[PDB]
Parts: structure tokens; sequence; C-alpha cells
């Protein structure tokens, strides 16, 4: 993308910041510039438009232009989690959008009240099959792929309970060997379980 | 001096033969830069200056796709202004569409303007300030509220003292072995008469750019409003214009009056006597 | 309230496959419809680009063509698929002219062309049930709910609870994992969590679904296998409330 | 509505020389609708070789359009400059004279 | 031509 470049990502912001994404077009001629949001599956949804030269807010968003730099942005202020998404810009360059192939923004989430604790959950089919939880743990943790083949473990992810008050993080890890120990080696924290 | 940047849009529909006839026309000052005519092969926005040839693919295409929609869009139009005026689908109706920009010798935005006719007379106009619409009548002010609602006027705003400024700049400062070089008159005289003595005189302009040229005749002795008679101002077909200026004297013999003329490209205003 | 809704969803197809995807719109008159096609990583490029009254620009694209039987819908075809038609499909409209007024995509119509169909498998799917560990420290239980071994990459994961459907308290995974990273035709994982009161986990009357929705082969497609064919379908596991 | 009957210069482009190549040119201006029959004549029969400007307009929104075609004067020459419009009750043929 | 503001009546 020559036409109009953005930075890839991702990009981290924490919760409560302000996010900041930018866009450089390259046509001159382009009079009018476009944000789209893209959650993970989904078609791009209209952030915002602008046609001048300038700052528009729509409550938490506010967009910006500089046709002599030819510059575009995007400001999120008060970052939420549910933020996280493909932030696209575009730039109308006669009877049309041109995109760039936008930032992937990620908006870890605050963990108030960490409990790092890592778990066997059995199957309910009557079956010698299980799988370990690491759930928990707060945001400065990362969770690492185990480069021991046949087995899995999933990245980490963020689940409200909306009417607890409370996020968690979860990442989950299996295999399908009869030797498998949910003391699995990468990154730890602490550990508030030791199985029977 | 001044200069202007302008966009000339006619859409003629055509009870029957499907499609209205779409020319669209480009100007820096008095000279055409561009067309689009929905007739011809090409089906692109043309170049009719060296100077703008120097853009890139790019820029054309994007000329192209800005033409079409708006042609497409003055077809929309025609049938909807059908159904205001209470018109029969025979007979052939006529949009107009006008917009620019002017800027001073600084070459700052001055004015700019954007207007709308049908069938040869205003249907609506942007204000002066670009903000308020002058409508016609009844049918223009339910285009006047839907324009509204939609903050047109903003849209054009923008358009109008930003990009059209812009780029105007631009195109005087590519073209300006052309836009910018002023071509001073060429200059004659032509005494007719019948066999009785009954003669009248008028000084020619010839070959000159850019178009506008105040040419007088000095009275000897006068008050200032004083009567000639002049054709307008001519294509030559070529760069330039051409034009005449005729006052009545004396059937017979008199170098009483003379030829002020002046032109932005000539540092004298220049005076003419009759002689063969 | 304009609108804007195309179909179908999602497409598993073989290379050679006739290909047909509908736009329709509403709520707006002649509008400027636009298809434009999207790669993972990329941003949506430009097809099509049609006025009320007909083309204006395409980004002419082998393989591909648009028409418009009324003035509200759209449509893309494609006579014989290449693999490299994967993608994802986007509709869109413009308010008619050159103007700020709609600019809005419809949901999306997701391409997936294979050269070879026997490589598509559904997913096998499996619910774990809380740590009764996990339930004793925090009061909280976490069901997982494990889809594996599908291909191609693509389905659709959701948490029922006594029959109605959960938001509240999921998280799941945001794209699926390789069983096989090495091989490019390796089936996938992907897994999901609901996290309710422990309370509300040993209570037997609650009943515990988790579903995954498979876009897979038409009924109709060319099969040499012994195995059923992989169709387009829902697989689910299933959990209830126990107490100790 | 509005109809507006055309104004017609038949002209030369330099100062038509005798023996020498020129433009013959036929300026309609001020007129609407924009369908007009423009027709250049040598001796009184028409030249099938001619071209215009592409159409505009002006600030009252009437059309002007130049016609041309590229000429050899001479001495007995009878070009002209023939001109249809509706506004036209029957068509109006105008004379070129070197100095008008 | 214009980018913006062009819209049927």
């Amino acid at each position: 993308q020559k036409e109009v470049e953005q930075n890839s990502g991702p990009l981290s912001v924490p919760e409560g910041a302000i996010a900041s994404l930018n866009c450089t077009y390259s046509f001159l001629g382009s009079q009018s510039f476009f944000w789209y949001r893209q959650y993970s599956g989904k078609s791009p949804e209209l952030i915002m438009f602008t046609y001048r030269e300038g700052d528009k807010e729509d409550g938490r968003f506010t967009a910006q232009l500089n046709k002599a730099s030819q510059h575009v942005s995007l400001l999120i202020r008060d970052s939420q989690p549910s933020d996280s998404a493909t932030y696209l810009c575009a730039v109308n360059d006669g009877g049309r959008l041109t995109f760039g192939d936008g930032t992937t923004l990620t908006v870890k989430p605050n963990i108030q009240n960490p409990d790092p604790a890592v778990y066997q959950l059995r199957d309910s089919k009557s079956s010698d099959k299980s799988v370990c939880l690491f759930t928990d743990f707060d945001s400065q943790t990362n969770v690492s792929q185990s480069k021991d083949s046949d087995v899995y473990i999933t990245d980490k992810c963020v689940l409200d309970m909306r009417s607890m008050d409370f996020k968690s993080n979860s990442a989950v890890a299996w295999s399908n060997k009869s030797d498998f120990a949910c003391a699995n080696a990468f990154n730890n924290s602490i550990i508030p379980e030791d199985t029977f | 001096g001044s200069h202007s940047m302008r966009y000339f849009f006619t859409s003629v529909s055509r009870p029957g033969r499907g499609e209205p006839r779409f020319i669209a026309v480009g100007y820096v000052d008095d000279t055409q830069f561009v067309r689009f005519d929905s007739d011809a092969a090409s089906q692109r926005m043309e170049p009719r200056a060296p100077w703008i040839e120097q853009e890139g693919p790019e820029y054309w295409d994007g000329e192209t796709r800005k033409v079409k929609a708006h042609s497409q869009t003055h077809r929309v139009d025609l049938g909807t202004l059908r159904g205001y005026y209470n018109q029969s689908e025979a007979g052939s109706h006529t949009v107009q569409r006008m917009y620019g920009c002017d800027v001073g010798s600084d070459w700052r935005f001055l004015r700019g303007y954007h207007q709308y006719a049908y069938d040869g007379k205003d249907y609506i106009a942007l204000k002066e300030d670009l903000r308020s619409w002058t409508a016609a009548d009844m049918a223009a002010q339910t285009t006047k509220h839907k324009w509204e609602a939609a903050h047109v006027a903003e849209q054009l705003r923008a358009y109008l003292e930003g990009t059209c400024v812009e780029w105007l700049r631009r195109y005087l400062e590519n073209g300006k072995e052309t836009l910018q070089r002023t071509d001073a008159p060429k200059t004659h005289m032509t005494h007719h008469a019948v066999s009785d003595h009954e003669a009248t005189l008028r000084c020619w302009a010839l070959s000159f750019y850019p178009a506008e040229i105040t040419l007088t005749w000095q009275r000897d002795g006068e008050d200032q409003t004083q009567d000639t008679e002049l054709v307008e101002t001519r294509p030559a077909g070529d760069g330039t214009f051409q034009k005449w200026a005729a006052v009545v004297v004396p059937s017979g013999q008199e170098q009483r009056y003379t030829c002020h003329v002046q032109h932005e490209g000539l540092p004298k205003p220049l005076t003419l006597r009759w002689e063969p | 309230s304009q609108t804007i809704h195309q179909w179908p969803a999602t497409l598993v197809q073989p290379v050679g496959s006739p290909l047909s995807l509908e736009c329709t719109v509403e709520g707006t008159s002649n509008p400027n419809l636009y298809w434009y096609r999207q790669a993972a990583g990329r941003g949506p490029q430009l097809l099509f680009y049609w006025g009320p009254f007909g083309q204006i620009s395409s980004e002419v694209p082998q393989n591909l063509s648009a028409s418009r039987p009324q003035d509200r819908q759209f449509i893309l075809s494609s006579k014989k698929l290449l693999l490299s038609d994967s993608g994802f499909y986007l509709c869109a409209w413009s308010e008619t002219g050159l103007g700020m007024g709609g600019w809005q995509f419809g949901e999306g119509s997701r391409l997936t062309v294979l050269e070879d169909l026997k490589n598509v498998f559904p997913p096998e799917v499996a619910v774990f049930e809380p740590s009764e560990a996990e339930i004793s420290h925090t009061q909280k239980a976490t069901l997982v709910c494990l889809a594996t071994g599908f291909y191609p990459d693509h389905v659709e994961l959701s948490w029922w609870v006594n029959g109605k459907e959960v938001h509240s308290g999921v998280c799941t995974d945001p794209q699926p994992l390789k069983e096989q990273p090495a091989l490019n035709d390796s089936r996938y994982a992907l897994s999901s969590r609901l996290r309710v009161s422990a309370t509300f986990w040993q209570d037997p009357r609650n009943h515990f679904r988790c579903q995954v929705q498979f876009y897979g082969l038409s009924e109709n497609d060319e099969w040499t296998q012994d195995r059923a064919k992989p169709v387009t379908q829902i697989v689910s596991a299933e959990a209830w409330g126990r107490a100790d | 509505m509005i109809q507006r009957t055309p104004k017609i210069q038949v002209y030369s482009r330099h100062p038509a020389e005798n023996g020498k190549s020129n433009f013959l040119n036929c300026y309609v201006s001020g007129f609407h609708p924009s369908d007009i029959e423009v027709d250049l004549l040598k001796n009184g029969e028409r030249i099938e070789k001619v071209e215009h400007s592409d159409l505009s307009f002006s600030k009252d929104w009437s059309f002007y359009l130049l016609y041309y075609t590229e000429f050899t004067p001479t001495e007995k020459d009878e070009y002209a400059c023939r001109v249809n419009h509706v506004t036209l009750s029957q068509p109006k043929i105008v004379k070129w004279d070197r100095d008008m | 031509a214009a980018g913006i503001g062009i819209l049927t009546v």
C-alpha cells in the first residue's frame, strides 16, 4: 500500500489510555477521509468520516486531518478492551474509497485483583481426556505456545462477567498423551493448585 | 492578475434514445483544459491543454470516475425534475451545473460559486457566503431543504475554498508558459463608406490573451458615457481572442477621436489614429 | 433506516465451481453500489463500482463480473472460480452522487476455494467441566469447550444455558490453532470458556451447551470418501449442573 | 423553460490573404437549447470536414460553440455560415467578408 | 471535479 499507509501493529494501549492511530495517504486529490473498525471475523463498521482540516469529535473518537502532510489520525479516549479491533483508514480518491491495511489494536484490560491459578478440568464424556486452564493472571503475563508438538495451548483471553464487575484472563492447554501434567513449563507467575 | 477555475456540466435528456447527452468541460481562466463527452469513444476525461497531460494516470482515473458519477446524478435529476414540474416523458430537458473559485494576484481565495439551472434558468445557487441557498420557487425549495439537512453547503465550501484553490495554484505554476503568459493585441484600423461620403471606423484587437479587453473611443472633448457599438469578444480558435469597437463620425474626413485600448498585456494603453 | 444485507454468509467450494453472491440495499434510492474483496492482513480492495445506471469503475478482476437486476439489488459472480479467488467479499453503498451519506458495508461473504475436498472435516466438540478446586478457591466455575480437527478454518462458537444463548461470561479464541502447524493443510482447534457463579453451576436444573457452526461442502459437491460428506452443520457438546 | 436565439459571427482566424491557408470560423453564442444546426458553406454548398468546440456556457446558462474548418479563400469566394435553431422561424445564413 | 457535496435534487 503506497496509496494509503498505516502501521500494522499489533499496538497495545492500556485500559483507560488514549489510543492514537495514524494514516498517511499519497493521493494528493483526496477530498474526504474515513475510519472503520473491524472486529475479528466481521465486516468493517464505519466509525467516522471527515472532509476538512482539523479535528472531528464523536464521543470517544476524534478524527484529525492535515492535508499539508496528507496525514489522518483517530484518537480513542478512555480505551476499553472491547475497542480491540483493526482500524482501517480510507481515502476517497473519486467516487470510491481506497483503504489501508489497518492497524490492529489491543487494549489490555485492567486486572484489579489477580489470582493466578492453573486448573485441571475433566471431560463430561467418560474419558482420560483433560485440559489445563491458566486463569486469573493479570495482563503483564504473556502465555507462550508449547514448542513440544501434540500439546496445544491457546493464547490468553479476556472475559467479562458483566454483572460481577469482574474481568478474567484465561488460557487453555491440552494434550492427548497418557503423560500430561498441568505443571507445563512456560512463564508461570505463581500456581495456586497442587492436584488430588 | 486574478485567475479562476470553473467546471461546466451540461446534461440533455432524450425522450427515447436511453441515455442523455452529458458534456463536461474544465477551464482555467479562458483556456479549456479537460473534457468529457458521454457520446465519444474514449469514455474518459481527456486532456485539452499541453500541461495537464503531465498528470499521471491516477489523476485521470479519478477525474474520470467523478465526472461519470456527476453524469449519473444529473441522470436521476432529470427524472426527478420532471416529476416536480408535471412534465411528460416526451420532450427533451436540460440540466446544467457550474462551479468554481476565483483567486486574486496573491493567488488566494476571493469568491467561490456553485449553481444549477433547469431548462435554461436558475434552479438553485449557493450564495456569496458559502452557506445559504437562493432557490427559484416551490420545487427548488424541496431541493434546498434536502441539501440543508445533508450539509451540502459545507461540503462545497471545503471543496471551493481549499481544493479548488490548491489545484488552480498547481495548474498555474504547472502551465506557466500558457496561463501566465500575456499576449498583447495586434492592431488594425478600418475605414468603411459608400459612393456618397458616409463613414465609420473600428479599431481591431487580434491575437490577444487573456480575453478581457476594455477598448474605448476617446471623444476629443466629452462627458463620461459615450456612443460606440462593439461585437462580443470572439474566439480565434487557436489560443487567442479577437474584437472590434465602432464609433460613427462626420460623413467625410475626421481625425478628432482615438482608440483607448487597455489590455493587461500592454504597458502603455494603445492610442491609434486613422491612416492607410 | 437504510440497511444492506448480503447472502450467503460463508462458502466453501472447489476450484472451478461457479460462484454467486447477492447484495440488497433498503431505505435509500439510486445508490452507488460497490463490490470489494478482502484478503487476510489487507484492506478491502475494489472490484466493481456501479452508479445507479451502470458501471462507473472496475479494478478489472480476472474471472469475476457484476450485475444489477434491480435498483437495490447487486450481484457478483464467477463462471469457474480460481483458488486465488478465496476471500472476504464485501458490498457497500453510498448515497447517490459524490457525498458523505452512506458508506456502510454489509455483513460480508466469506469464500474459501479448495483444490481438494478430501481435507474437509467438521469439528469434534467437547465441553470440559469446572475444576472442583477452582470452585472452592473462587466460588466461580469455568467450562471449557473444545472444537477440534476441523478444516477449513472457520467456525462460529456459542454458549447456550438452558437453551438460551448467553454472552455475559464468555470468551472465545479470536482465531484458531493449527493442530499440526507444520502442514499447510492442517486441521484446526479452537477453545472457548464460559464462567458462571459456583452456586449457578451446582444447581442441576441448569443446562450447558457449547455449539459450533461449521461451514463445509454443499450437498451436491463431488465426493469420493468412505466417510459421510462433511457439509455445513452444527456440532455441539453438553453438560449439566453438578454438586460434589 | 426559456429559449434564447443564437447570435452568429462568421470569420477568419488570422488576416485572410488571397493565396494562403487559414481557418474559417463560425461562432454561435447566447442560445438555448443546446441542440443547434450549423453549417459552413463554400460557394453555397456545405463543407463536409467541419468541427467544433466542446459545449460550454455562460453566466446566463447560454451556449456557445465555435465551428471551424481550414481553407484557402479565393477573391471570388462565396463563404457563409448557415444556422438553424428552434427559435428561428426559418434558417439564417450569414455571409463572410474579409473586413467584416 | 468535486469529490464532496454533489447530490441529486
